[PDB]
């Protein structure tokens, strides 16, 4: 059965036009236009967004597309076609000062999402409820991957690394009161600014995790200057703490922030560092060269972790790698092109 | 992934 006919059967009516938007590794995203102009998004697979959209359908203020239909073999998923300005487009045209209010609004909306859904997290399907347990399991194996990669970079872990890693694993496996619904893959392309507030798209990586896992969006993943990341985390925390008493505790929140940032640094180091060491032309994402990106990630982790009171073997090992790669690479830490104007170098 | 990609294998 042709895809167009499959979609028509799914929706109960034939779209006048099916426009491919994004080809992902797992799914094609399609905008389907009805004869009257109305549109929906269909994702075609050739797997928990559907369950996430169902789970969030009563969350207010609305933050996600409503689920519309899923085929019997689950290969086609239809959801609302939410429109707005992507955060990616906003960051390309705004100044730091001009981006602060929408970024604070996003951070606030995410804190309310995490806080409102923390008492509800057991209603997720079992595979999604268990996500933090699976990632903590994988954290154990990540130690050896990190040690081997550091060796290829010429750097040995500082004394006490393994004991400090065991503490990281234990923290990563005990989100406790911070356990909540997380989107899992927040990025400038899947956050919208709309006239009715922020919206989130692309829930493929939804799982039950520490609330702070999603905060890595601006604390560790997208290279926001600290002049924006700090007010975002403060606005996020005020919203989360309105729901969650544990977030009102300065030391508990700081510890959770530090755990997830430390995990993020060492986990994402394994993605492309070997490629960066080899030195071929490469990008972290389009517009952001790979060596400036890792130098940013190294500097941002060391500096912000130190501010959060980190002073152990994991920080010292990151410091040693930073010093090596700064000497070895002629490149400097930098920001992406077309990103909040002319930023002072990090 | 898809603000970053892991070289999975």
């Amino acid at each position: 059965v042709p895809l167009e006919d499959q979609i028509g059967a799914l929706l109960g009516e034939h779209p006048r036009q099916i426009v491919p938007l994004h080809a992902g590794r797992r799914a094609q995203v399609l905008r389907c236009h009805f004869q009257d102009g109305h549109s929906v998004i269909v994702k075609s697979f050739t797997r928990g967004e559907w369950d996430a959209l169902r789970f969030l359908a009563a969350h207010v203020p609305a933050i996600a597309p409503r689920p519309l239909a899923r085929s019997k073999d689950r290969r086609l998923v239809a959801m609302e076609d939410l429109r707005g300005e992507t955060l990616a487009r906003l960051l390309e045209r705004e100044s730091e000062a001009g981006a602060r209010r929408p970024l604070v609004r996003i951070a606030d909306a995410l804190g309310h999402l995490h806080g409102a859904q923390a008492p509800r997290v057991d209603g997720l399907p079992r595979a999604l409820r268990d996500e933090y347990r699976k990632q903590a399991d994988e954290c154990v194996a990540l130690r050896g991957k990190v040690r081997a990669l550091l060796g290829r970079a010429g750097v040995e872990p500082t004394p006490g690394f393994d004991g400090a890693w065991l503490e990281l694993v234990e923290r990563m496996g005990s989100p406790g009161p911070f356990l909540t619904f997380t989107h899992g893959d927040l990025a400038p392309s899947n956050v919208l600014l709309t006239d009715d507030g922020p919206r989130l798209l692309d829930f493929e990586y939804t799982g039950a995790r520490s609330a702070l896992y999603d905060v890595m969006f601006w604390e560790a993943v997208v290279p926001f200057p600290r002049s924006l990341a700090r007010p975002m985390t403060q606005a996020y925390r005020r919203a989360l703490a309105s729901h969650l008493p544990a977030a009102r505790d300065d030391a508990r929140f700081r510890r959770e922030l530090l755990t997830l940032k430390t995990h993020r640094f060492f986990w994402w180091l394994t993605f492309r560092l070997d490629e960066a060491l080899a030195g071929g032309d490469a990008h972290w994402v389009p517009g952001w060269r790979l060596r400036p990106a890792y130098l940013f990630y190294l500097q941002n982790y060391v500096s912000t972790a130190r501010r959060l009171g980190a002073r152990g073997p994991l920080l010292k090992t990151a410091q040693a790698l930073s010093s090596r790669l700064r000497r070895g690479w002629k490149e400097r830490a930098g920001y992406p092109d077309h990103f909040l104007g002319k930023l002072k170098p990090p | 992934h898809x603000f970053g990609v892991s070289v999975l294998s």
